[PDB]
DNA sequence: CGAATGTGTGTCTCAATCCCAAC
DNA sequence: AAAGTTGGGATTGAGACACACATTC
């Protein structure tokens, strides 16, 4: 997983009547007013990857005056160059998916299925791994247990084994169909060998499907992943200068913090300390799979709920981060402009958003 | 027959640990640097960036720096400065803090020549260029090259990182630097001094300990500024004396035994000022060390209590299943290759 | 809701091992670093008003080293001075509630029962009106329709009429039995006097319908909407935002009028959402500027707002005269400079310390 | 022997989140300095609110600094008192005025000046909040005791006096001791009137800060005071008001077709390209877009096209005795005897 | 101590909505 | 041919309810 964004164009997308925005590698800072148009850019990225949903109304995302919507997106993943073009004219919609120039998919549902095949992440877990929205930096840690490990698998690159679990269900059940194709069916008896031969083989196939399961090897690999993530989590957490012994991470990825005369959980912490643990944990996971899932990461206003000091120290954290190839951060704060590699300024003339990028 | 002062990386306004004392230590060390500079009476002061720590520093830091460079300008000392990375304005209409020093300091973004005791010396410099606009920086340097050949004495002021000194975040290489008699550089807080291209390349270290990775350099080579004697036609290390200022002492201790506890107390007592302790200490040793929270400034010490490709096969074989099949099948399914063409081979050939 | 807080004392409550904090009438600003004990104070007040729930765990609110918790709270409402006292010793809990020196309640459930009637607000609706937590500034906007108008009824002081409508059910029924005393017997001249009482009891029910939901409550709310819309525009325009005007439906759902279309709070940015929520709460306050002089508590409202919107918000708070005492928590300096009393809260060894500046 | 009374510059105020409105303050301030230098007054009294914030932008600090350096270089003594936006709120941080320490005397006490052979008494203090008035009075009474010897005396305060600003006043009128002149601030209404055998004066703001102050600018120009204290006493005659040029504002309440004609002739008959605000009917906006270049910005709205009394009103509208509804409404909410009150109504006044 | 409580949680449902493809 | 019409699909909100956790008599 070598995923990096390149550039995106958009027409009549909410406040953006027409905007072309190129991305670069490193610390990318999106700055602007409230309602200037910062988040709309990533609403557009999400629109290009996955089509509009029922909650993602077209009336929600078309420019309230206009009637059409056009968005094309250029990105790279595992070394290949891809380009998506989604449009909606006056009632009809369309989607195109190009790979290194030539087209791969031409219908909307075809593009959707294909995008879900290249990223390995659906609608639900792309907002918990790569595009973290407002406040949800720490939501993943206080989440419901099953949901918590469900997303932990995705940001760890473990979901690649769940895909093998279900696609393995395909094979087990289809080979069983190959048993039913035989069951209904001075020459005789060379099929008694096939009963044991295929039945024991299907028991073997299910016995392998349990290896790829959650509680099988996913939980095991997660166990072997915890210690490293704990050490990195404390290394990055101590940069917040907080008054705690050390940060303990359970096998189930629920966090316990060691105070001198007690032990606290995320339930007790303050919001800003939650955000601290969250960013330090995502950076620990990123530092763990330095080559397995060298993925880009997008943050929408993370320094919110952080004081002046924690904002500064967090910036000095982001400067030392070398595991994430491209991190795009949106902020209304000046504590991150000074540390960024590329500053994308987004102003708004009345109700239309205009972008001035400084290289 | 002249002398000048090379100083950099003062980081006025740096509030380490959000602590008032550590904020005042930077102001004090800077004031004392100004004091020693006033004691020396140098002809020119070359400040090569990072005077302030932020683009919007506190009013107190602005007052301190202002009164310092006013002291320098009223004494007929010309001060040249180049903007640092912490001083380059990020937005458009807002101004850099160095604009408050316009009447006492020449902010260098080009060339200038000075007559000192009967000899023309060429000074040139530019602001901090981010790694993106290096070619622009190069286009400035070659320009500063063409305007320099007439002068046998020349100095270059830059606030960048050169490759052979910082591998982490360097913005220029060594071969991009044209030949100059002296290189007054900044942005790295390890004090560096070495020969370079028939000249002297120098990084004036920081004035106070800013980032904690810089005490490793403080005890070897003290922090302060450089005093350079450009009397001879050329420059050597002999006529460069480094003037060290006194900083806040830091004491590192690893008290997990009682043999490592005398190392603490005997050093905390045998140091100049109220030190800063950090590291790890066993919780059964911490409370009997807390007795010295009066002879220390602050205590930043920890209280301590008391790839997959191999593991998948190891796991599958440990469960009793051909891990070669589990792995080759895992790769067969992740791609869009025929799982049937791969499994039928196993069921026919290598099955039991 | 003529609500005002006076002072609070707390022992072993979360990070505050011991702290007495004095409140003042005006813009009381609580400042500190992250996790320095700012929100913990309001968690303490909420503990004083309403006992510990399952959501309000003792192990959660006990100081992790200690084993007991004590908190008393002085406040005034409608002219009366009250003192709430709650403690948990070693497994058993107790509570005392004094009214002007002498005690009023002596058990925990008795204290809760008294609080809910003196305030006219319960535990859950107290979080949507007086004590607004972090990020939950817009929670009052996005509430369920029934829940939205339900909390709006309390916010406008209409809810008290319901207290009559239910008590009328006690009254009407009673006057019905005095009629049953004639009706349950008139089977198995002065006959006109029999009809007098019947017509009277019939009068009582229509009077009950006056106090009912669809009767005068909805009528007064419908007459209240334009005023809150006017004030809402007055405060929202202070954010120099590019929108025609802010329409407020009678169902208290907000619509923002753009030049080439109409947007809703869903489409607005987080910051614009906060702009609308705050300016609407202040529109409700300014609507009943003298009718319901309620106090307001906010925990980081300037979050998601840029530099300019934070500043403008400060000036808005300074011009607000409708709320007698508003207590705001912030990590931002934009509100230090506008407050009258500034309460600085720092932390030493996991223990918070309070320094009051008048 | 003449001095200038100026206050409330609010440097750094960025109205409407707009760059031009931030610059206009700098221009009006620079122009005030320009006129002051053109006059060459003996003393400049700045009575507070020079900056808008405690941590103003670097540009505003440079502008103010170079301005007061110019004033000090021309042998003009400037006295200032800290305003409400300039009193440090936290511990270690400094007021912005500390950057001007070597060109301006920050007044927190007394000082005497010799002007062509005459002792003039100047005194002043910073902004005292309404809580610490008792300390302020002790500062004022001291300034009284040290003043009885001097026939010429002036008091610099950055407060609000009761009979002039009723909203947020921090001092009353009778607490002010006798002085020949009162150099005050914190209210942007330009005020000048006699007070205790002297002249009390609010120099007012320099640029339109809050929107309630263009109505003043058309009536009362904004700027500073030039006072002639040459004679032994002071009157209104020897005080000349100096007006500065500000940003024009155009107010329109377009709900009719005649309210579009008022626009162009007013927008052109003003000094600089103005700022329009108010209400414009939706049907008029597209035909209003033709002159959006001869305007700065248009903060105008697009427009499309007591319970105790109202309860009785409602009850009578439904056909029910309102006074009964109200008296009962009080009887049960105050938990009074509704039995004793209901039993009477059925007897006397029913049908 | 066990029952009465509200408080939250997980999960399940019918129902609506709106995108998306097809005739 | 063209235009709406129409069912497949996905998610979401409100409404139910057993299962816990913890306070409190
Ligand atoms: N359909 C639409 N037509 C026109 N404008 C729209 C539409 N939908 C939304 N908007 C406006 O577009 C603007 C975009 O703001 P956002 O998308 O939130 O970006 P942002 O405010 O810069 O980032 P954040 O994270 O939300 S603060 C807002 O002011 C919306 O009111
Ligand atoms: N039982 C406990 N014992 C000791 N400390 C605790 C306990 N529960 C929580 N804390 C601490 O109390 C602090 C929480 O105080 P808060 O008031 O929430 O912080 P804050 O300053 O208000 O920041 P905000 O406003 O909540 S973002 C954190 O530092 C917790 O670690
Ligand atoms: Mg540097
Ligand atoms: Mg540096
Ligand atoms: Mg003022
Ligand atoms: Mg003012």
């Amino acid at each position: 997983m070598s995923m990096i964004l390149k550039e995106i164009r958009m027409n009549n997308f909410k406040s953006h009547v027409n905007s072309r925005i190129k991305f670069e590698k490193g610390i990318v800072a999106i700055i602007g007013e409230n309602g200037s148009g910062k988040s709309s850019i990533f609403e557009a990225v999400f629109f290009a990857l996955f089509g509009a949903g029922s909650n993602f109304n077209y009336d929600t995302i078309i420019t309230k005056g206009k009637k059409s919507v056009y968005v094309e997106l250029d990105f790279e993943v595992n070394g290949n160059n891809y380009k998506i073009i989604r449009e909606y004219d006056s009632g009809r919609g369309g989607a195109k998916l190009y790979k290194n120039g030539k087209p791969y998919a031409t219908t909307i549902s075809a593009v959707n299925k294909a995008v879900n095949e290249i990223l390995g992440v659906d609608r639900n877990m792309f907002l918990n791994s790569i595009y973290i929205k407002q406040g949800e930096i720490a939501k993943f840690l206080s989440l419901k247990p099953s949901e918590k490990l469900e997303t932990v698998a995705k940001l760890l690159g473990i979901d690649e084994f769940e895909k093998c679990y279900q696609k393995m269900g395909e094979i087990v059940k289809e080979y069983e169909k190959r048993l039913e194709r035989i069951e209904g069916e001075k020459e005789m008896s060379n099929l008694e060998k096939e009963k044991e031969k295929l039945t024991k083989f299907v028991e073997y196939l299910d016995k392998v499907r349990r290896i790829f399961g959650r509680n099988g090897f996913q939980a095991y690999l997660r166990e072997k992943y915890v210690p490293l993530i704990q050490k990195y989590l404390n290394e990055a957490f101590s940069e917040f200068d907080l008054p705690y012994s050390f940060v303990e991470l359970t096998k189930d990825f629920e966090v316990r913090v060691h105070a001198p005369n007690g032990v606290l959980t995320i339930d007790n912490l303050s919001g800003g300390e939650q955000i601290a643990v969250a960013l330090s944990l995502r950076l620990a996971i990123a530092n763990a799979l330095i080559g397995n899932r060298v993925e880009c990461i997008i943050l929408d206003e993370p320094t919110v709920y952080l004081d002046e000091n924690r904002r500064a120290k967090l910036a000095e954290i982001f400067r030392k981060v070398k595991s994430i190839p491209q991190m795009i951060i949106i902020t209304h704060h000046r504590e991150l402009e000074d540390v960024a590699d590329v500053i994308i300024n987004v102003k708004k003339d009345g109700n239309v958003s205009k972008v001035k990028i400084n290289g | 027959h002249m002398m000048f002062v090379h100083i950099a990386d003062n980081h006025l306004g740096y509030r380490q640990y959000n602590l008032d004392d550590r904020e005042k230590d930077i102001y004090d060390s800077f004031k004392l640097c100004i004091k020693k500079i006033l004691e020396i009476k140098p002809d020119v002061v070359l400040h090569s960036g990072d005077l302030f720590n932020d683009l919007r520093p506190p009013v107190k830091a602005l007052r301190i720096a202002m009164q310092a460079f006013k002291k320098l300008h009223e004494n007929n000392i010309k001060v040249y400065i180049v903007a640092g990375n912490h001083e380059m304005p990020r937005r458009l209409g807002e101004e850099s803090p160095l604009a408050l020093l316009k009447d006492y300091v020449k902010i260098l973004d080009g060339k200038d020549v000075i007559n000192v005791n009967g000899e023309e010396i060429f000074i040139c410099g530019t602001y901090y260029h981010k790694k993106s606009k290096r070619e622009e920086m190069l286009d400035k340097l070659k320009n500063f090259e063409s305007e320099a050949k007439n002068y046998k004495k020349k100095i270059l002021m830059l606030h960048q990182g050169i490759n052979p000194y910082i591998p982490l975040d360097y913005e220029l290489e060594h071969f991009d630097l044209p030949k100059f008699s002296y290189y007054a550089l900044g942005h790295i807080h390890k004090r560096i001094l070495e020969r370079f291209n028939d000249g002297i390349l120098a990084y004036s270290g920081s004035t106070e300990i800013i980032y904690r990775n810089e005490y490793e350099d403080y005890k070897k080579e003290g922090k302060g500024f450089y005093l350079v004697d450009f009397s001879g036609n050329d420059l050597d290390i002999s006529d460069i004396e480094k003037i060290d200022i006194e900083c806040r002492e830091f004491v590192e201790v690893n008290i997990k035994d009682k043999k490592s506890f005398n190392e603490a107390v005997n050093k905390i007592e045998r140091c100049k000022n109220k030190p800063v302790v950090f590291g790890k200490i066993k919780r059964e040793f911490k409370p009997w060390f807390d007795t010295l929270k009066d002879k220390i400034l602050i205590n930043k010490a920890i209280i301590v209590d008391d790839n997959i490709k191999e593991l998948l096969v190891d796991y599958a074989n440990r469960q009793g299943i051909d891990g070669d099949l589990v792995l080759s099948l895992y790769k067969a399914l992740l791609n869009n290759e025929n799982w049937k063409e791969l499994l039928d081979e196993y069921y026919n050939t290598k099955f039991r």
